[PDB]
């Protein structure tokens, strides 16, 4: 009541009820994938760390902050009755790099996936939104045994780069296509 | 083919742009309802003598094109809002003179025009003939810029009833025309949409526009007839000279402010220095125990400015709640580039309302209005107006007026939380009066929340009431524990609940606030 | 409900999601034929979802010519996943009946 | 084009369908169509033919001019709304302001022991707002009952998207409804239409009407107006429990009046269904009646007991019955209600 | 039809039946017929017939999706006489199947089935809640389910539709 | 029933029971392998990697996709009362080097691995189709304490190439053989 | 069942496989010779399958 | 908190630690004083360490809808600016955190 | 209580925080139309907090019209969870009724 912990507690928790949200307001989606919002189940995000460099001077060390190292993001995901996942995953790989060897624009296989967070009435506000293209999904394992939960897999996507998140619509005249 | 674009979107589907415009600025803002307040003002279009909420999105239009520093003494309170509204939004009441005349159209029963003038709050009577007529109530005077309207007609109803279109229409001094937007009604008594809406002529013009307004007589809407016309622009309307404006205009205006059925916790000098109207909103301000922001000529050198003080009539006791401000200096003017004079009332609200809102559950109240987070007046190239002339600080600090200093990186900040409460007792700060405020507030909404309650609970709902309320107080840190623990113990706050007769219930509630720091003190030394 | 704990050993109680889904376990009897046998073999076969209504009508307010439900007191059930349990029938249960127990999985609560 | 209905009905005075419901042609338009009534000609009916003819459309219709009602139609409509055969627990003001037909009004519910919710026309302006009530003269020791409203506002229509302005009656009436059906064993007559989580209007914009009009609330105490604030959502209450009595008495209250109104209505169906018996075992019977329905307001709540134990007593229920003769068996009983809360008061100050 | 095709539950019968996944026609070597010809907007609006403009990549759009409905109620675009039909359709089936069934169930069946169905129209973004909250209420459908005699149950059932988007504004400036 | 939250559950527990398949519709199969879909219990598969390099540019670092890193397949599989897989890996991996240490032709001894997806009717259709041949089943234990479980290994075949997923017909008169 | 999660915290359940295999107990009773333990000497001699028919 | 305010913070400190344009910032106006103090029976506080530290990570962080019982939570790094001249300024001055060349 | 152990095998016992938070299971009993039901659906609708009075008031001490508590015997309850649990009603429940179960999770506790 009148006690200093009393105190401290009762503003603790005033604003806790009146200051703090769980991870509700949150969502995922990624231009061309309807339904991802749905199909995706967990998110890991890192845009870039920044390495340092030591320097020895007298008894101490002195480090400052270099350059930012890209991260990448991975995103765990079951999928349909179709595979339809797996087909938007292997279209995008075929878009990234041709199987005939050569290489790709880096304009039309370029996917730019965001995640926004909800409101309370629904509405979206864009909390992160990244240029990136597929890698890979990693060593999954596919058999009989899942006789509780659903095949599911995910992947990952690495940023175009750190530096200059652009890009633009294909649908136009003058295409992602140049001239030499 | 389908590569040129025409002018203006009509009916087809498609992209019609306006030609690129350089004469023309816009800004963003969102409210977060912070601090509601309003203003009396004197502008160019929008109904006066009447309160009008106006956004960060609306005062360009409905308050008007702001006018320029020369044309009389109007820019003050233009520019003051213009600093208001970057907090949040206001309900200010516009005043016109006497000479301010909004233009009528007539039409006759073949449709023939006529063009008219009245005074605003003048009735509108239409003679045998005229058979109807349409005014604006925008307050355009409609020769600077211009509007026209068009009159044609279109397909009848189920019923038959003859349908007719108006569109408007507005041209700029160049001679641009662009049209707004357009709508067709239908001249029966008992005309309907093909969505069911009303198409009655008056009925359907107010629900559609904003703009125009109608009288119809109810003799003569039988035979009354239509005509295609063109360019149907009103003349003779104008709001005349409002560089002159009369206290009867003020006091109708505070007449309004008071009427006016929408909460308000602060109200603004916005450029008015008349005493009568001073003194009103002084009175205003004590029987509604809000906050007043009023101000004085800039003008005033510091000589004259201490009598002003007493010249306000506002000292006392009383009307300790309201603060005096004052602005001895000039500044280069953001859109005409001019040395222009205007007072700080409105940045002084903007820096306390910021500092307020920063706090989550009932705001810093207590907050000192002032520090670089609060106290930026930075306009454009601040020069004093008199530097001839020099204060006093004690006759300054017995005036109770705010003054203000230079800040951290040569900006200028107010050096004061001083309001004018003559006497020298606690309360004669800002952050007292916050408190006693805000308290007053939450009293009375929660006591009319639990208004008209079955007895027996009414005590134990007062008393988790003071708890919760009290918990706010705390969490913000405004009040404290009592410095003298002997005498005066340690408890922040006590309470008093009782009741006398089936009625009047009573309550009587101490608390102990802390400390603001508006002085300090400093003593330097050497060991050598 | 999430607990949390903050400064000052301070413990705090928030909201979470709706616990809308689990197990009801319930007991009814079946017929000469095995009508819920039949019934629960034709669900397997059709592989399906169900929906389920449940109501608390007391005799007394019961009025017309069968019995008549309020909105107060019904509630249905949707997504419901219907199977059965293995009954034993004793050495001794001279006197006991076949008592079918269900294990029910539900999803989410509608009250209208 | 859409159809009522389809019906085979036949000319013979004595048709009758395999259905054992007579052909005859009034006989089957006022037992089954509830659209039609036809008069026939009893003698010309065996001689009566019929032509097959489509699309008879109604002509002639009006409903004329609605504006101006004669104060016959607004008497014979009181009466035959007195002599309705049906429960009914208030009367509305309902946009009549006649004060033949008001007085009229107020005469009928103080018989029927209701309620009346009657209003003044909104755009009245404060200041003669108050001899209105005078002007209407419903004012009295017998309708205390009764209130008077005034909305001086203007909203947003619901379908026309106008701004109109009308009366506060239907909304009060909203109001009790609520407050007395959150009460289920008896039912609210003790709440007031007031309370942020239960007195809501919020109509639409809601905007003033007089920005010129200021209203005085001991003027308005003093002529038992009743004003209408504003709540902290936007929505739109009634502060105010106080009704026209012109006597100081609490029954300027409106619970009150509910209070003794309902307790008569008990009373009175419990002597009825006890009438027409001899004596003996009704004596007892009432009074087990008395007990049981003391016992419901107990239950509620709403009944307090006596303030000053020596003097008022300590017992919230008093009863008493008797008879006199042969008939007048009489019947008495007193209570104390609870308090109101008019108004908190508060005053800071600081420990210093 | 691929346009709704792609949708699963019910198909988007709300699509405009245009854009680039769409309105393609490409066959070969689009010439005009008429080049001296020139059309007009307001007169083609109020003929309600479908024109066809540029597209993206030099292809050929149809700009249009109005009907031949004279009369400018909201029934007038494509997307609204989509819902009409649809709606149609999925009442004729579900009346047929629960036809000629013992009373005492039908109205919970309907019940149900217009539940459900919403449920589709929602999944399919069709279908909004109203956007006046004041005079209209919040809630994007209503339902009226009652009976006459032994036989004619009648049921009356109001929706609120989404936005289509087949007319845009734009105004350009400059802050010099 | 006409809430948010109430509606946005609604639509997913619609078109998830319309739209989800657990991973019930699945087969590996293998030329030459009878009864392998059966004896085969697990699956782990990884067509390829696509590695990138990070150039450093100012205050970034940007990552480019080059080359297609190749992945393999591995099947964890039960055997039959004769050893029937043991030896079928065993003349796989004959096939594969020459005791006698030589170089085979990698046509010869190259399989056509493939998983498909069932359907509703039984049917089958294409999913994944590899060009391997084994390496090693790895280090496997066997004993007598397994008591509960039958002895399994699993086999590991890496792809013959990232790049010309390519085969033929041995039955033929011009057979695997070439013309020097 | 497959007891599935999505977003907004949704639960969701979905088919599996037939919960076909498991355990049964019985109690029974044997006779002079015992007629069971020979039967189940020679069953686990034999090393076989038996199929059964239950009824009611 | 609700808004994300914590990450509003980090993107606002990475942001004056490096330009998105890569060039260096000046490392005066990016460090920030951390300091962990110890409390008392009166609820003052006592200072126990102040370090002078700028962001570098915040690490690989997993976010999703299984915290099903627990709120998604984050650690965050920072590397201190030296182990040697702990140094700092109010920016809030006519002679800000610039120099002269 | 944090238990220590020190040099030569030494025990001890020290404070640490209130143990202040947890869960309380009561027992209670519905309505005709759910009183409770439609009290706990409005609660879990507003997703609000709850604030409990608790007192032991002897009917011999009782005086005036209602009960009269002392300062003593009285606690309030603050940051209240109150939730309901499923309540199996059987077959032989002849002379029973539903006894509603409720779960709440309790935070920190003030006396008066």
């Amino acid at each position: 009541g009148v006690g200093e912990r009393e105190v401290g507690k009762l503003t603790s928790i005033i604003m806790n009820k009146m200051l703090f949200a769980q991870g509700w307001q949150f969502s995922v989606e990624v231009d061309g994938l309807e339904g991802a919002d749905f199909f995706a189940k967990d998110i890991t995000y890192h845009d870039y760390s920044i390495e340092y460099e030591t320097i020895k001077i007298g008894g101490g060390n002195i480090l400052q902050p270099t350059e930012r190292s890209p991260g990448q993001i991975t995103m765990m995901v079951r999928d349909t009755v179709d595979g339809l996942v797996l087909d938007w995953f292997k279209t995008a790989k075929s878009r990234v790099i041709n199987p005939d060897g050569t290489g790709n624009i880096p304009s039309q296989y370029l996917l730019n996936v965001r995640i926004y967070r909800l409101l309370s009435s629904g509405l979206t506000k864009l909390e992160n939104e990244m240029t990136v293209f597929p890698v890979t999904t990693g060593d999954v394992t596919y058999a009989r045994d899942q006789v509780t939960e659903f095949k599911s897999f995910p992947m990952t996507f690495a940023l175009h780069s750190t530096f200059n998140q652009s890009s633009s619509s294909l649908a136009s005249l003058l295409g992602f296509s140049f001239s030499l | 083919s389908q590569y040129s674009i025409q002018q203006s979107l009509g009916n087809a589907s498609g992209v019609a742009v306006s030609p690129i415009n350089a004469d023309a600025t816009l800004s963003t803002g969102v409210a977060l309802n912070s601090s509601l307040w309003a203003g009396i003002g004197v502008f160019a279009r929008g109904k006066p003598f009447t309160v009008l909420a106006v956004t960060e999105s609306n005062y360009e239009d409905v308050l008007g094109e702001p006018l320029k520093p020369s044309s009389g003494s109007q820019f003050e309170p233009i520019r003051h809002v213009y600093e208001a509204i970057q907090q949040t939004s206001g309900y200010v009441v516009r005043a016109v003179p006497d000479d301010a005349k909004f233009p009528i159209i007539m039409f006759d029963e073949s449709g023939e025009p006529a063009y008219s003038a009245l005074p605003y709050g003048s009735e509108i009577e239409l003679d045998s003939g005229e058979a109807f007529a349409i005014y604006v109530d925008d307050g355009d005077p409609c020769i600077s810029p211009t509007r026209e309207l068009t009159i044609e007609t279109a397909t009848a109803d189920s019923a038959g009833n003859e349908r007719f279109l108006l569109k408007l229409t507005q041209t700029t001094s160049l001679g641009v025309v662009t049209t707004l937007e357009t709508h067709t009604v239908s001249l029966a008594e008992e005309a309907k949409d093909d969505m069911g809406r009303l198409c009655y002529l008056p009925t359907a013009l107010e629900a559609r526009s904003k703009y125009l307004r109608a009288v119809v007589n109810e003799e003569l809407i039988s035979t009354a007839k239509v005509t295609n016309k063109k360019s149907l622009a009103f003349t003779g309307g104008t709001n005349g000279d409002q560089s002159k404006i009369s206290t009867a205009a003020y006091l109708r205006a505070v007449k309004v402010l008071n009427n006016a059925p929408y909460m308000y916790t602060a109200v603004l000098g916005l450029g008015c220095y008349d005493n009568a109207a001073i003194t009103a909103l002084g009175k205003i301000c004590a029987d509604r125990l809000i906050d007043g922001f009023f101000d004085v000529k800039p003008t005033l050198t510091y000589a004259e400015a201490l009598p002003a003080v007493e010249d306000t009539g506002l000292l006392g006791t009383d009307y300790v709640s309201c603060s005096v401000y004052h602005y001895p200096f000039s500044c280069k003017d953001k859109w005409t580039q001019s040395r222009v004079v205007f007072g700080l009332s409105g940045v002084a609200y903007a820096a306390k309302a910021r500092g307020v809102k920063k706090n989550s559950d009932v705001g810093g109240w207590h907050y000192s209005p002032a520090g670089e987070e609060r106290a930026v007046i930075a306009r454009a190239s601040i020069q004093p107006l008199y530097p001839e002339d020099t204060p006093d600080e004690e006759a300054m600090v017995k005036g109770r007026l705010n003054k203000v200093s230079v800040g951290t990186s040569g900006q200028m900040i107010i050096d004061d939380a001083l309001t004018c409460c003559t006497q020298d007792n606690y309360l004669h700060f800002q952050h007292v009066p916050s408190l006693m405020n805000a308290i007053s507030r939450f009293f009375v909404q929660l006591a009319r929340q639990m208004k008209h309650s079955p007895d027996g609970i009414t005590a134990a709902g007062l008393t988790k009431g003071m708890t919760k309320l009290l918990d706010r107080f705390v969490a913000s840190g405004a009040l404290v524990a009592p410095r003298d623990p002997d005498a005066d113990g340690t408890e922040p706050y006590v309470l008093k609940v009782t009741q006398a007769e089936f009625d009047k219930w009573e309550v009587v509630w101490a608390c102990c606030p802390t400390g603001v720091a508006r002085r300090i003190q400093g003593v330097p030394l050497l060991i050598k | 409900d999430v607990e949390d704990y903050g400064p000052n050993g301070v413990k705090f109680n928030q909201h979470g999601p709706i616990r809308n889904s689990g197990e009801i376990q319930v007991q009814c009897v079946e017929t000469i034929e095995g009508d819920i046998l039949q019934f629960i073999k034709d669900r397997i076969a059709a592989k399906d979802y169900v929906d389920i209504t449940m109501a608390a009508t007391p005799e007394s307010k019961s009025s017309g010519v069968n019995a008549v439900t309020k909105a107060a007191t019904t509630i249905e059930m949707l997504d419901c996943k219907i199977y059965s349990d293995a009954i034993d029938f004793s050495t001794e249960d001279v006197t006991a009946a076949v008592r079918p127990s269900l294990r029910i999985v539900y999803n989410w609560i509608e009250w209208d």
